């Protein structure tokens, strides 16, 4: 008999930031929209989709 | 004089089926009616 919210699991965005692949191979990732000391804590937990 | 609006991203499964497989599957057979809108609204955001 307690109130309890319901939220969005973590629903954002992934953009990839890449130069030419005839240039180099290396990527670094965005994550739209949601603060990512919670992606990092859940690459730890691999609950990434 | 407004010079531009608010960017929207929406996604497709994300929006109609909620983490639902079989929901998501059934839109596959729709076709890439739906990468229209996404590529859109990329476009929409970069006009902006
Ligand atoms: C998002 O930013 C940091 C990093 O997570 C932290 O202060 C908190 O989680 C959030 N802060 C605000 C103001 O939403």
């Amino acid at each position: 008999l307690e109130i309890l919210d319901i939220t969005p699991c973590s629903f954002g965005g992934v953009s990839v930031i890449t130069p030419g692949t005839n240039t180099s191979n290396q990527v670094a990732v965005l994550y739209q929209g949601v603060n990512c000391t919670e992606v990092s804590v859940a690459i730890h937990a691999d609950q990434l989709t | 004089l407004p010079v531009s609006m608010t960017k929207t991203s929406v996604d497709c499964t994300m929006y109609i089926c909620g983490d639902s497989t079989e929901c998501s599957n059934l839109l596959l057979q729709y076709g890439s009616f739906c990468t229209q809108l996404k590529r859109a609204l990329t476009g929409i955001a970069v006009e902006q």
